[PDB]
């Protein structure tokens, strides 16, 4: 089924993308827009998928990492000072840091964004040459950096050393359910900070808040209404 | 041909069935390079034996403990171990750590290169330390050769790799129930054999809040 | 379409007749659909049997009223961690032959083994009967259909062996007294939400007060 | 706001008008065109179940004309005394 699929929107879209339910009002994956040749301009239709893939797995690793601390400290796997909320991490120092560290939070957010802008360079080198991480030397893994013909899925001996999905069918399942995951995990992380301004807690106390009471716990009691 | 982990399942093209308890539970599809093959079998004869040694110790400290012997639980047994060996804490450490060293990294460079050990290197021993397989090494380390033998040696290796299996299987029980019920696993028994139908993993342990 | 059971085209929502119709995996195909709706059917048989069972055993005096009580407190639907609907998890005020956890450990293994047996029958037919399961391969045997396996265990009163007619007609009232089960325990766990007492309390309210 | 509070009803009552009004004629939508009458026009939006022309668009402009209409209705009242 397509969900909610604007009129007018499939002219320039078919079956290839692993969602595409047909939902574009505004239009962005038109072949007209940004037409020409060069770097152009954003808007285009292989950038917003690697942006939508890449959106989709850091939303997916965030929600994982905003409910395993607060569920795991609930119960006895994670003890109760390491089972802070999200955001009281040290993330954002006035919602809360945590002191006791083996290093400055600072400190972690330089070897941090050492590590990711090596990363998230060669990737980008990558999406702009195809397989150019795989040439030169960079630690003995440049055969593992050798990609494929799609940038959101490279693939090879480290990304994918399970080579799931030997049939084309299981691909296109196994993407589908990844963007899929990926969307309920964008729009759970859109819920998590909503949550996090208003209420102040973590996910999970929000979530028993409206079990325990849903007429008294819920979006109209949280802004004061009844 | 053989039993699988699965009744109907087909068994991945690297495992065929030439290795010990080859259920062909690879899910993950790893140990599918050759060089990979060899290095996640000899880890995992390495964890199982390791697993097994450590089960066999606290399995008997714990037996003898109940028994009378003024022996403690298996849990920080190493903080009353430190408190009366007269070897201080880290210089013990950095002394396995040095015996523990040499023969890994042999163990390491044998597994790279079969044979490599059997040169005469170590003291002028060439038939002993020589890996008769990749992670089943022979000479030296068997005194008394019922491996000579091929079937025996499969079926050895079969029961070996099993009861590996079986004992870190026990050693994740074990860190289990002392999590759980901070009891001895000995105790742990007693308790389970004495009232089956009450005393289980929820009654006592924190499992469920 | 008319092979399968109960094909009277009540679609409203097309949440069916989807264009990869492939039986393994998607899990929206139509013989994936129909295995689905067949077992959550016969388990809302199940279901219903066991929700009425018991207050109308306690009411006609064969089993003792002491332990007679309704299915949600009987089968741990609680508060507890204020989860409302959880099985195995609210205390139960009658004391058993053994701990709850118990049998929902015993649930996890048995029920585990007997759906990793019917997954694997699922994906390659007469292929799970091969590997030695001490003895107990033969009592399953493999069929084309996954929903109607049959065999002796399966079918101990061999009421399968006469003609295909006959056969789609038990078929067809099996899956439609799956469907009245389905409203059936709809009903009942609804009433027993919003009432907090057994289906047969208000039933008989019901009958008393029309 | 509160459930059961005049302006909750009244404003309820006037989404609901406007809603029924743009399902039927009456309200300009969508489908609906021309300045002195209401006139059929393309779809546009497929309506996902809807019949007629009823899309997405259509309830969103609806329910913000509705919510509109009953917060100048509350506050007219309440500058007014009534309700
Ligand atoms: C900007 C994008 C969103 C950033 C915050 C993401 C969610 C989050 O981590 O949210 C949590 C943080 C922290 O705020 C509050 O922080 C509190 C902690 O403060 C504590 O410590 C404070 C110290 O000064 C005070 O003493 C305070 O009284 C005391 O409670 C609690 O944790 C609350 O649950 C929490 O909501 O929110 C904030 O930074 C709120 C920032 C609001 C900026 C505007 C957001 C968008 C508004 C709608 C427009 C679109
Ligand atoms: C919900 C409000 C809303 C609505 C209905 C529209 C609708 C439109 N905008 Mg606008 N836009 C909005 C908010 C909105 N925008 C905001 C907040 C910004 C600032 C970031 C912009 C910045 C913007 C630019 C720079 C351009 C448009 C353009 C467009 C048109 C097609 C592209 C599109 O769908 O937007 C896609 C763009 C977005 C920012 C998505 C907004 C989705 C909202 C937040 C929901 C369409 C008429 C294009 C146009 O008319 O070209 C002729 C154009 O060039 N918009
Ligand atoms: C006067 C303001 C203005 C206007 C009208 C536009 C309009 C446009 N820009 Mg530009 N842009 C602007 C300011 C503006 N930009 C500024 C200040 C910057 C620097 C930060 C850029 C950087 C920029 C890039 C790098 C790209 C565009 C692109 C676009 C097009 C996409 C429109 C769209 O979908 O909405 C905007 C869509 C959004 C999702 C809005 C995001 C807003 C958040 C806050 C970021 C459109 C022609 C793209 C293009 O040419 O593709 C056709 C493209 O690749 N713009
Ligand atoms: C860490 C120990 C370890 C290691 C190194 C191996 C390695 C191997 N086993 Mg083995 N196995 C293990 C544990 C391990 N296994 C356990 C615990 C069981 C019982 C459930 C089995 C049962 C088993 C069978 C039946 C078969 C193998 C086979 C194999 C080979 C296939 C490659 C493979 O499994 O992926 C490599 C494995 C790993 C990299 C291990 C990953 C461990 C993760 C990181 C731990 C994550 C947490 C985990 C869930 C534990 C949590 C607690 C849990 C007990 C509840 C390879 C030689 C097959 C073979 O060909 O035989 C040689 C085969 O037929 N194994
Ligand atoms: C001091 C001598 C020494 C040496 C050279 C090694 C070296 C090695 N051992 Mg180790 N080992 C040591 C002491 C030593 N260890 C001690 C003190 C113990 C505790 C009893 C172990 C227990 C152990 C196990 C159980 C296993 C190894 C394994 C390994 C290899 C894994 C290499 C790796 O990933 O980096 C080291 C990375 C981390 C430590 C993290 C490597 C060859 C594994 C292996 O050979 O798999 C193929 C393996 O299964 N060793
Ligand atoms: C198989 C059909 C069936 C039958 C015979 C009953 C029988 C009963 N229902 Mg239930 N009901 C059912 C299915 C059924 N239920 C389903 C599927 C739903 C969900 C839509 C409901 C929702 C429901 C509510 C919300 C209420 C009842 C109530 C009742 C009781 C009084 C009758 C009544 O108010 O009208 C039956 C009403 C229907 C909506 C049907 C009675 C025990 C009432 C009750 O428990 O108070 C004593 C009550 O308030 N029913
Ligand atoms: C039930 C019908 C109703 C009534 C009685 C009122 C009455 C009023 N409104 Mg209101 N209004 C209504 C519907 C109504 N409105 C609707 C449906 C809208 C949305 C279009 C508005 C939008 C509106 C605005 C935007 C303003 C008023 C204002 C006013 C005042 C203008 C008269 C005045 O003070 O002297 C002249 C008065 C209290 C004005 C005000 O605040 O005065 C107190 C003002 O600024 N109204
Ligand atoms: C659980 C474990 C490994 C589990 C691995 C699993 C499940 C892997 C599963 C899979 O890979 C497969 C198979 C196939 C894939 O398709 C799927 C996955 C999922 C990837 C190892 C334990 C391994 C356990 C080991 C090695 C235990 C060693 C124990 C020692 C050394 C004891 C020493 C002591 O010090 C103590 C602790 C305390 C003192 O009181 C006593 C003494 C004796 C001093
Ligand atoms: C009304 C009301 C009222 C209110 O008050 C409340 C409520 C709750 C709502 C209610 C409701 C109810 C309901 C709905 C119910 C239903 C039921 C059912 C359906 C059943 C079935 C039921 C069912 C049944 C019996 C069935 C049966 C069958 C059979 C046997 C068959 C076959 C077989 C088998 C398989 C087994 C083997 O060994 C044998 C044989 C023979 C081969
Ligand atoms: C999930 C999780 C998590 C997360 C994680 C992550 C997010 C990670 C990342 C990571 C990363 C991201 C990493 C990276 C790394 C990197 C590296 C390690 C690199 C290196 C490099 C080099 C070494 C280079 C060199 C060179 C060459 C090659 C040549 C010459 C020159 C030069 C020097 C440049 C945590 C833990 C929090 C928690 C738990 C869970
Ligand atoms: C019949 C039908 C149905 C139903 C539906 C419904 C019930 C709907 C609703 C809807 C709605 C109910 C909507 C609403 C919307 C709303 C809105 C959109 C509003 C507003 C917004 C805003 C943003 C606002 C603003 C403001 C302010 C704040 C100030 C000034 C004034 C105003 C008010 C403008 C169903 C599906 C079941 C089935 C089929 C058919």
């Amino acid at each position: 089924l397509y969900v909610g699929s604007d009129a007018a929107a499939l002219k320039y879209l078919d079956g290839t993308l692993p969602g595409d339910y047909g939902f574009d009002p505004l239009g962005l994956l038109d072949p007209t827009v940004s037409n020409g040749q060069g770097a152009g301009g954003f808007v285009n239709p292989r950038w917003l998928q690697y942006s939508e893939v890449i959106h989709a797995r850091w939303a997916m690793l965030g929600a994982a990492g905003c409910i395993a601390p607060e569920i795991l400290g609930k119960a006895g796997v994670i003890p109760a000072e390491t089972a802070v909320d999200w955001f009281r991490t040290g993330v954002i120092p006035p919602a809360g840091v945590y002191k006791d560290f083996w290093a400055d939070p600072f400190t972690l957010f330089f070897i941090e964004v050492v590590a990711i802008q090596f990363a998230e360079l060669k990737r980008l080198q990558d999406y702009k040459n195809p397989g150019s991480q795989s040439r030169q030397y960079f630690l003995g893994l440049e055969g593992l950096f050798k990609g494929s013909d799609n940038p959101a899925y490279p693939g090879g001996p480290f990304f994918n050393f399970a080579n799931f999905g030997k049939t084309e069918a299981e691909m296109k399942k196994l993407k589908l359910n990844e963007i899929k995951n990926g969307r309920l995990a964008m729009l759970a992380m859109f819920g998590y900070g909503a949550q996090a301004v208003i209420t102040g807690d973590g996910p999970f106390d929000n979530l028993l808040a409206h079990l325990a009471d849903p007429t008294g716990a819920n979006l109209i009691t949280n802004l004061g209404g009844k | 041909d053989r039993p699988l982990w699965s009744p109907g399942s087909q068994p991945p093209a690297w495992l065929d069935g030439s290795l010990a308890g080859d259920y062909g539970f690879d899910p993950l599809h790893l140990s599918e390079e050759p060089e990979m093959r060899k290095w996640m079998v000899q880890a995992e004869l390495v964890h199982a034996r390791w697993a097994m040694l450590g089960v066999a110790g606290i399995l008997f400290t714990s037996i003898a403990a109940k028994n009378g012997a003024p022996f403690p639980d298996w849990y920080d047994a190493g903080k009353e171990a430190i408190k009366t060996s007269p070897a201080p804490l880290g210089s013990l450490i950095f002394t396995e750590l040095l015996l523990f060293g040499w023969v890994e990294t042999k163990r390491l460079y044998d597994l790279r290169n079969p044979g490599s050990q059997g040169d005469g290197s170590f003291l002028g021993i060439t038939d002993g330390l020589k890996g008769k397989e990749n992670g089943y090494p022979g000479g030296l380390f068997d005194p008394m050769g019922m491996s000579k033998n091929e079937a025996s040696f499969k079926e050895a290796k079969v029961k070996e790799i099993k009861n590996g299996r079986l004992a870190m299987l026990a050693f994740v029980g074990f860190i289990a129930q002392h999590h759980a019920t901070h009891k001895s696993p000995i105790d742990n028994l007693v308790d389970h054999v004495a009232d089956p139908f009450h005393v289980t993993f929820a009654t006592n342990g924190v499992s469920v809040p | 379409t008319g092979s399968l059971p109960g094909d009277f085209g009540w679609d409203p929502l097309h949440l069916a007749d989807t264009n990869d119709q492939d039986r393994l995996n998607n899990a929206m195909s139509m013989e994936w659909l129909s295995y689905a709706e067949v077992i959550h059917g016969r388990w809302a048989m199940l279901g219903a049997a066991g929700a009425l069972s018991p207050e109308v055993l306690g009411k006609a005096g064969v089993i003792p009223k002491e332990t007679g009580l309704t299915w949600f407190q009987a089968g741990g639907l609680d508060s507890s961690s204020n989860l409302i609907a959880v099985p195995f998890t609210g205390p139960i005020p009658f004391q058993y032959w053994t701990d709850q956890y118990t049998l929902l450990f015993t649930m996890l293994v048995a029920m585990g083994f007997a759906e990793t047996r019917r997954w694997q029958e699922y994906k390659e037919p007469g292929s799970v009967q091969k590997q030695f399961f001490l003895g107990l391969e033969k009592l399953t045997p493999p069929s084309q259909q996954p929903a109607y396996p049959g065999g002796g265990f399966f079918n101990f009163a061999g009421l399968g062996a006469k003609d295909e007619k006959q056969m789609f007609e038990l078929k067809v009232k099996e899956i439609r007294n799956g469907r009245l089960a389905m409203l059936a325990f709809l009903g009942f766990m609804v009433q027993a939400e919003v009432t907090h007492v057994g289906p047969f309390q208000n039933l008989l309210d019901h009958i008393n007060s029309p | 706001g509160f459930i059961g509070s005049p302006t909750n009803l009244i404003m309820v009552a006037s989404t609901g008008a406007c809603l029924f009004a743009s399902r039927f004629g009456l309200a300009p939508s969508v489908r609906k065109v021309a300045q002195p009458l209401k006139l059929a026009d393309r779809e546009v939006i497929q309506t996902t179940g809807d019949p007629a022309g009823f899309t997405a668009t259509d309830v969103l402009a609806m329910g913000a004309a509705g919510h509109a209409i009953g917060v100048g209705i509350v506050l007219g009242l309440k500058g007014i005394g009534q309700l």
